[PDB]
């Protein structure tokens, strides 16, 4: 890979700068050179990969929403046609969206999740591997849309599973996923009381641990419970 | 909905 | 090139397509593909090139600043030494922006700037000149500073002379150009008094030609009045 | 300062 003659520690250290810069293919880009040196990621590794790809990935689906609009648009009832190029363009983000989501998925499975033993590392890149198949799930159309589907719920059912033996109902993983997986359920699998049943009981059971938690630890756990409770605004 | 970062 | 397939009437549509989902590398890169077709530009056409390409060097202007900054302070008296990494990443950023200031004053030379004979496209282009040699001033260091500042003043000041000649002083065209060769006076040049009496000037002579405007032509000129003033305020 | 679009 490009990335292969740079150090590992240059760079981690260049990633952080591209976030500063707001340079998020960059820093995607070092992330994936330091987790092909093959040794795992701490803690703060691990959420500068995260960030990095979210961003990046973010911008994609962004854009793709706007050009699936404007497609569904062309083709109402009424509507002039204007050719191939909506579609074309629409495809071309489409292809890249899932050619970044297929380059996460394979360092999760080469080899990050299989080295992860700690219940923290190990629900972080389950979450992950449920993410970036969520987000192949929203734009797929095709015979393996079901399979598609399937593996972000394996993967975010093994991560919940996980969590809930091993971390507390307050850790911000544990929260984030459950966020993740409640939005799978409402957006992606057609599951709007499972999205609401799980929001309400993750919040309720981090609620009832708050008292357990540092200033600090407070404040990092209600800020995932928000999202939560901004869902549940939403959907009921 | 809002995902998590 | 990469687009030499593509019809000019999709690479135009896929442009605004671009823009209206914020991937203005996309944006720039159909733009190119546009002008390369070797056909002039109409006035959208030219605004679609320009916003394209002012979009993708304002981001990387912007991550330039940020690093620089950083490099700046790792280089004052008691900063730990970090290595070479802030430089080497700045110098990555900077040939990256140098690349894309080179592209298109590749594109005004080849072929768009002799062939644009009407003083509102020939001015536009010129503008455009001005502009790409005044962000590689931005970040220049070595022997060429000096010919890439005289290049930039050089682009400036032929626009100008036509800008005066042929157009009137509420030009959206011609005010932009006054604005940017004022802030190529105070910020490249050396010469805030210099961008102050521009700016002035520019100001005072199209308030009194707004009389003769339209609605719609006098929202288009003193939105750019404003920023004029909004300078002067900050240099005053 | 302030440059145009
Ligand atoms: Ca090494
Ligand atoms: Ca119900
Ligand atoms: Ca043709
Ligand atoms: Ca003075
Ligand atoms: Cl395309
Ligand atoms: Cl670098």
């Amino acid at each position: 890979g490009a990335m292969g003659s740079m150090e590992r520690a240059s760079l981690i250290q260049k990633a952080k700068l591209a976030e500063q810069a707001e340079r998020y293919e960059d820093m995607a880009a070092f992330m994936k050179g330091a987790v092909e040196k093959g040794e795992e990621l701490s803690c703060e590794e691990r959420n500068l990969l995260s960030v990095a790809y979210k961003n990046v990935v973010g911008g994609q689906r962004a854009a793709w929403r706007v050009l699936s609009s404007i497609e569904q648009k062309s083709n109402e009832e009424g509507s002039e046609e204007k050719g191939p190029e909506v579609r074309e363009y629409r495809e071309k983000v489409e292809t890249e969206l899932q050619g970044v989501c297929d380059t996460v998925l394979g360092l999760l499975d080469s080899h990050l999740i299989k080295e992860a033993g700690d219940a923290e590392s190990r629900v972080f890149y389950l979450k992950m591997k449920g993410d970036y198949y969520r987000y192949l799930a929203e734009v797929a159309t095709g015979d393996d849309k079901k399979r598609i589907i399937d593996s972000a719920r394996s993967a975010y059912q093994e991560a919940m599973d996980i969590s809930k033996k091993e971390m507390p109902p307050t850790n911000p993983i544990r929260l984030g996923l459950a966020l993740n997986f409640s939005v799978f359920h409402y957006e992606i699998a057609n599951s709007p009381e499972e999205a609401i049943s799980l929001a309400k009981t993750t919040f309720d059971e981090a609620m009832a641990d708050l008292h357990t938690l540092s200033e600090d630890s407070y404040k990092d756990s209600t800020l995932i419970m928000q999202l939560l409770r901004d869902n549940l605004t939403l959907w009921t | 909905a809002h995902s998590s970062x």
